[PDB]
């Protein structure tokens, strides 16, 4: 259910801006987001606004 | 030693609760029909995958899958996971 809600905004951002971001939230702290993930069942999905995301490239 | 091992069981449960999903909670796991020893080992396996990298598992446990590693070898795996969270913090 949450994946569908996050995917709707991701496609809209893809069509309007050219890129879409969806965060896969896990049972971790806000500082642990920097660390990579090996294997973990997620808690939910949250769409990230394009204007608040800074990406330097692939 | 019944109480002594209960605290060890509680110790794994506390750290698992703060890192694993609420789907792995002892209450809901009991509803699905798993024994207490099965619940603890299953929780141990998830923690190793979450923190310990796959390469270390392929060395300490000698195999990729942890589905048949419950026991003393699992205790070694979760011991490294306890070290992993310390350096992560």
């Amino acid at each position: 259910v949450q994946l569908k809600n996050a995917l709707l905004n991701c496609i809209i951002s893809y069509r309007f801006h050219g890129i879409g971001y969806v965060l896969v939230k896990t049972k971790d702290t806000l500082i642990d987001l920097e660390q990579p993930v090996n294997i973990e069942l997620p808690i939910g999905f949250e769409y990230l606004d394009y204007e608040y995301v800074r990406d330097l490239g692939v | 030693q019944l109480l002594l091992e209960a605290e060890r069981i509680n110790e794994i449960d506390t750290l698992a609760k703060a890192h694993l999903s609420n789907h792995f909670n002892k209450e809901v796991l009991l509803a699905k029909g798993y024994t207490l020893k099965d619940i603890m080992q299953a929780q141990r396996r998830e923690l190793v995958r979450k923190f310990v990298p796959i390469e270390q598992i392929k060395a300490i446990a000698k195999v990729s899958d942890i589905s048949h590693i419950d026991g003393e070898i699992l205790e070694q795996l979760v011991s490294l996971a306890k070290v992993n969270i310390k350096l992560r913090k």
